[PDB]
């Protein structure tokens, strides 16, 4: 009696670990990783928002504190330009002026040269003063007949 | 052992009953889902059903009346 | 394989009959079905509190299969009504863990081998071993000390009883006067088919109950006709039925609690 | 014997619980399916549905009539 | 004994009235079912109920005969 | 002999059983389908079930009566 | 015990009514809806129709050859 | 004669299983097919599958009970 | 007491019948609706419904000639 | 006559097995033919099956301890 | 009794041709309407055809041995 | 009156032959009827369909057990 | 066993297991719902934080290009006018020595214009004594030239 | 005509007295020292001499347009090679005399069984005419189909006809089929092979029963009302012979086609 | 016996119903083949005498083609015979010409060559005159001309 | 009815009728079916050669006139190469015949130096009058121009 329950059971179980074990070992594997997702999952809810405010936190200390740097040392490096550049060709602008002294140089050659331009008209025309006044008294009468018989 | 003639009776009665009770049942059935699948046919579906049921009441009929054959003389 | 199927060692004949009172020295007289159907109780309660002592998130072990169990009840109990899918939950899942562990009490060896007494012995040429009892003397009958609890009609009137008077007192709970209008209320036919719903009512626990003793109870003894017939390597088979459809019909009595109770409040 | 009719009875009204029943239940499962496909012909299949009904019941009626006949 | 050739008769007759009622029925629901759609082929369809209604009546009717035979010897 | 009586009331029992159950359920199935295929006229579909299934459970009471009556 | 041959008769034949005669009724159903549902294809029906047909009749035959047999 | 009264159990309780059992099986199977059509009305359809199990159930159950009445 | 061998024969042929019937009628029905829908795979269908109806009519044999053995011997 | 008691044991046995087996082929195959056709409610199909079979299976154990009942007491 | 062995033999051939017949009848009818659905799915429908088939023959194979036990006794 | 018990083992082994085959032959025919219109599912179907033979079987073998416990006392 | 005593036991036990369910049931069910429930709003929480990091870190790269904006306007500004100034003081300072410069030339050119007063009697003795030679025989007072000079250089 | 039919109640005034006629065998008719002639054997002989009159003098002229009776010989000589056609492709030629005759014989046999005087006219060895003397009656033209001889005879030349074009056609693969399997035709093939060995069994037994089934339901028929009674039994009768003949044909030439393929 | 009789009765009824309601089915069914076979046959014949007639056109189609290939071949060289002819003729007719419009220009040359020859006379004895001018005026001289061309001024 | 030698009696009978059956009639109901569905589908088969008659005869019809054609243009076109080769032929002989007639008819008509040996008689006479008579006053008296004219004149 005994005996014929105790093979029996022993038998059936060894098959049943043979069809019987895949399947049941996968399902519980599956729900366990389903909640090795799951309970992670909800502690992450909690967790990303957690990481939310760490990601806040470095994103705006990241870009405000880089932002405010950059932007004013374009800034400064900018700001010293535009009165570099702005000084830079008013000193060109002074060499223009420059020019304008030795324009006053070339006025100042020009009224030098005068000293022969008006002083022509005093000069070159006063071979016909000399005409009218020391040749005119002056008795030339021989260099006429000169002249005539050169004719 | 004189009773032997109203069980004969029942029997026959009611075994004669069953097979057309059934045969009725399909008949109308069938008849009743092919006047839903199309109605304008039920004067041919109707004269039909009345031929098979006539036919499955003849049976029922000769039952009955050879089990009052049984039951009298 | 084929030829180790020996008759020479098993029961002498085949034992058939209801659970044997206990001697009871004390006075309130037991039964073999209270006693395992008590130690059954300690067994789940056991169970729930080793499940219990230790709580925490991403169960494992014991408790993993503890919860996939329970909140697979929770989608099957919430696949028929969601109203009630908790409130009633206790009830139906304590006895379907209860009706499991004795159904699977059946297969336990020194059931029916085990008397309390309140191969050259084997007949030859027979299907059957003729071996005498350890008890046999005194012209005993070797009284089971261990038995299915289902495999007792004290037992399965008393949920199947507790069940119904839950479940009508759970329609009772919020139903008005409605209960007249669906028996007898004398409109046309209505009046006709709330007489055989009155009694389709009434017969539900005892049909449970029946049900339920039935089975376990023809259970137990197809495997003892089966060990008396061939000792090893014929029943293998049947224990596997038997120890399916002992949990079949733990689930089945839960699950038609709940779909008579729902079927009563709507 | 002094029972026999009691078996009669008892045979003849079972039968007629048999047939007819079953009779009825094909005709009322054809019937409610050709109304739910079409409830526009509902008082003319409704109105087989019966005439099958009367017929089926009249074989039971037959039947438990004869066994009343007997049961005296 | 001596009531059996009743039980006989009344046997014969409604054992044999259950198998043709039956296949009346399902013959009828069948070609009415068949009918309903393409009502064209009625004469053919008629033709082979008619084959199977008379199959059915050949049994019933060998039943009947059969139970007429122990009635009357 | 003496169990005529109690042979009686059980064929009547259970025949009345085996053609009604089978009509009953059928009449179940074939509701329930044309339910699911038409929730509209689930008012008139499971009028007309319950007519036939009292029908049935009539002529199945019929049975157990005189069964009844056959005990008596 | 006189008349058991009358009684093994009105079996036999009984049974093999009942048996051919739900299997004739059950080809010629399927046989004309095969044929409503394809007219084209009952040249090809009709020989396994009338096949099944003979092997159906061949167990009612059988038993009523068997009961004749019994009566003589 | 022996007594009769355990062959009238018999026979009730068997008829009782005979017939409700293929009542039920067509229930679940019609309700299983309506519940593949549309499972939209499953609270329906399971309401009403469960009113047909509950009346075959209490056919078998009267047959199990007048069984038990012959019993004792 | 003594007709029981002729009561032995008629209920196995009865029995044999029964059952084998309905089953070649429902192999028939079946074999006839796949050739309607489907004419291609007749060969096939021919094949496994003969198989079929081999079967059955193989056990309506076995009971017929049980029946013989009981008619003579 | 004398043992009875064997041959109601081997009837209720007999139609326990009758009732139940045919009401178990029907719910299966319905519910294997839903599933292949609907295989994402199998679910809840499979529950209503095994609940179905409950109903089924209940009333032939119902028969076996009824035929165990009469053989042992 | 004198008899009540061919008589037994009887029933359970006969019924064992009762119940196997119509399974083998409905497995093949199912099998071929399957492969005029399905032409290609041959030879896993053969397979689980000719199981069943096998399951089913067992309960005749079963009341033909128990027939011939009682035969032999 | 003395060969009854091989009346009620041959009824007993018959029956349980007349239900679980029928059970068996609705399974299968349903098992590879889902199965033509869905060869993927056969996995799942499979289990069910011998789930459902399983249970048939069981039936088959209550009445097996019965008549041999019948056939020896 | 048909008795009030038995069933009357076994509906107390009943009763009691029922009863003894209450507390028992509440624990697993309390472990899975409040898991669950906390989950939940722990999932709320990391939607709206996610959501609000996400939004600010975009505003703070457009506050990137503000604040160069702001660098870049300040640049032209700065720039442009510092430039326009110088231009204009540049312009002016040209302007200025524009005047000065041409004031001194004007300022040279009258005092050489007196101071030259030198040149009148030069230009005269230079008719006188070159023009000699371009009049007759370079004779510097030729025949009266010598007088005639002298009233030249008068005028 | 009205359905107001006062004949139905001709049993008083003609009683047939009872149906005498329950013989499952032959009778002989014409007494001879060598071997006897059954009842069904003469009708048999009658049968050929009609059916060769009638082939005769459908084919005395072999007009090319086939009128009168020879278009009646023709049309169901085409329709049952179009019908065994349709069953097989290459067997119609060598199957079709066979088939055709076994099918006109039987065809002609059942539809002899109605002809008036089968079940009364009869040679002396309510109390019809011989018993009125002391010689007891034997009836005359007895059924052939219903004699067992005859359709055992038709089976078996049908089982003869297909083992032989099923071993022609298959060579040794058909004689001993495939047995050698012992995958599937190990027990699928016993099966088949018993199915053959009582396919004629089954094939005469169908005959011989439906006709006898027949005659006794006309002897009962004319027992219960012998006017306007058996008139519908008649009708279905001779409707039934010829279906029984095509029955029997149609199944012979399916086998065979089984049987080959 | 009344069985005979009765057999006889029913008999008779059943042939009157089938005269009755399948004499007339079968009659036209026969008839339908009858004619079915007759149309057949007029089809046949028909074909056989399509073919005749076919066959028969062919050689009576050909042979017209024959006779009016012939007759455009003999039309061909009916006309080779005059357009050969006629280009000949042309050509003589041409030929002629040529011959008398020589005979013209040779005579016309002839003039040609006379007024030519009257020229060059004229030319030579202009030319001689010169010469022997010149000469004349060697002795004489040329102041009487001289003299003369003044005085006519 | 058990009797075997009957049965097999039965048999012969069955089976020499079936052999007289199929050697009766079978044979030419069979073969008058298989003549009839000859002569069906060599109706089609003469129809469709009916076609190809039909197509055939216009199609040759033609192909006989069009050859007609083509030899009937060929001989002409031989006829035109020789009438032009022919009237080509003439036309030159005749050229050739003309410009021979030219020829001779100009040394025939070269004559002129004939007649230019009567220079005494003109050349001499007219060149005195021309001299004397018009381009003077005729009062050509001095001589020795005589020898110059006959000189000079060749």
């Amino acid at each position: 009696l005994f005996i014929a329950q105790l093979i029996n059971f022993l038998l059936l179980i060894f098959i049943l670990r043979a069809l019987l074990y895949r399947p049941v070992m996968n399902l519980l594997n599956e729900r366990t990783r389903r909640i090795e997702e799951s309970v992670r999952d909800a502690e992450k809810v909690r967790e990303q928002l957690a990481n939310a405010r760490r990601d806040y936190e470095a994103e705006i200390a990241r870009a405000r504190q880089e932002a405010a740097k950059i932007v004013a040392q374009a800034q400064e490096r900018a700001k010293q330009q535009e009165a570099e550049i702005i000084a830079q060709a008013r000193r060109e602008a002074e060499r223009l002026k420059e020019e304008a002294r030795a324009q006053a140089e070339q006025e100042r050659i020009r009224m030098l040269s005068e000293a022969k331009s008006q002083i022509a008209d005093l000069v070159t025309l006063t071979a016909s003063r000399v005409l009218g006044a020391e040749l005119q008294a002056r008795g030339h009468d021989a260099l006429i007949a000169e002249s005539l018989a050169a004719l | 052992m004189e009773g032997l003639n109203l069980v004969a009776t029942a029997l026959a009665v009611g075994l004669g009953a069953i097979g057309p009770g059934v045969g009725i049942g399909i008949i109308v059935s069938g008849a009743v889902q092919a006047i839903g699948r199309n109605p304008e046919i039920e004067n041919r579906v109707v004269t039909y059903m009345f031929i098979g049921i006539a036919f499955t009441e003849a049976l029922a009929i000769f039952g009955l009346v050879i089990a009052f054959l049984i039951g009298f003389g | 394989i084929a030829s180790r199927f020996f008759l020479y060692t098993g029961p002498p004949h085949v034992e058939v009959a209801a659970e044997v009172i206990f001697d009871g020295i004390p006075g309130f007289p037991i039964t073999n079905s209270f006693v395992v159907a008590i130690i059954i109780d300690i067994f789940v309660i056991a169970l729930a509190v080793a499940a219990t002592r230790n709580l925490q998130m991403v169960p494992r072990g014991l408790q993993n299969v503890m919860e996939f169990i329970l909140e697979s009840l929770y989608n099957l109990f919430r696949n028929i009504n969601a109203k009630y899918v908790a409130t009633a939950f206790p009830l139906v899942a304590t006895i379907f863990l209860f009706v499991l562990f004795g159904n699977w009490f059946g297969l336990l060896p020194g059931v029916g081998s085990i008397g309390v007494c309140h191969p050259l012995s084997s007949v030859a040429a027979a299907e059957g071993e003729e071996i005498h009892d350890t008890c046999a003397a005194q012209g005993k009958k070797l009284v089971p000390l261990f038995r299915a609890p289902a495999a007792d009609l004290n037992f399965t009137f008393a949920i199947a009883v507790i069940s119904f008077v839950f479940i009508e007192y759970w329609g009772f709970r919020a139903l008005g006067p409605g209960y007249l209008k669906k028996f007898f209320n004398t409109n046309g036919i209505m009046s006709f088919v709330g007489i055989i719903e009155f009694i389709s009512e009434l017969v539900k626990p005892f049909a449970l109950a029946f049900r339920l003793f039935g089975n376990i109870f023809a259970g137990e003894v197809l495997l003892v006709v089966m060990a008396f017939l061939v000792p090893l390597l014929l029943p293998l088979p049947f224990y596997g039925f038997e120890v399916f459809v002992g949990f079949i019909q733990a689930l089945i009595f839960a699950l038609l609690t709940y779909a008579f109770l729902n079927i009563a409040v709507t």
